[PDB]
C-alpha cells in the first residue's frame, strides 16, 4: 500500500 | 454534565476530548498538554461529521480508543518527519 509504508503501529 | 470536562493528558477509553483542525499537520487532533500528537483516526471522521482534505474547526468526543503509531517515511499523510512517534485516537460524538 501508500499508508501501511507510510506509517506503521509500534 | 457534571463529569463533562476535557482531559487533556493521558487519554483513556470514556475521555472527553476537544478534536480541533491542525492546518500544519493537515489532519484533526486532540487538544493537549501532552508534547506528542493525538491524531484523530480516519474511522472516526463520518461519525463526527467530519471531512477529509472550510472545514470545522472543533468538535467534542469521546475516545473509544488509541494506538501509539511510527512514521516511517519522509513523505506521509501527517506532514511530521521520518520516524516521528505520535497517536492515532478513535472517538466518537460527545451527543
Amino acid at each position: 500500500s501508500g499508508t501501511s509504508s507510510e506509517f506503521e503501529v509500534v | 454534565r457534571h463529569s463533562e470536562k476535557i482531559a487533556i493528558r493521558d487519554f483513556q477509553v470514556g475521555d472527553l476530548v476537544l478534536i480541533i483542525l491542525d492546518e500544519r499537520h493537515d489532519n484533526y487532533v486532540l487538544f493537549t498538554v501532552s508534547p506528542t500528537l493525538y491524531f484523530l483516526h480516519s474511522e472516526s471522521l463520518p461519525a463526527l461529521d467530519l471531512k477529509p482534505g472550510s472545514r470545522r474547526p472543533w468538535v467534542l468526543g469521546k475516545v473509544m480508543e488509541k494506538e501509539y503509531c511510527q512514521a516511517k517515511k519522509a513523505q506521509n499523510r501527517f506532514k511530521v518527519p521520518l520516524g516521528t512517534k505520535f497517536y492515532r485516537v478513535k472517538a466518537v460524538s460527545w451527543n
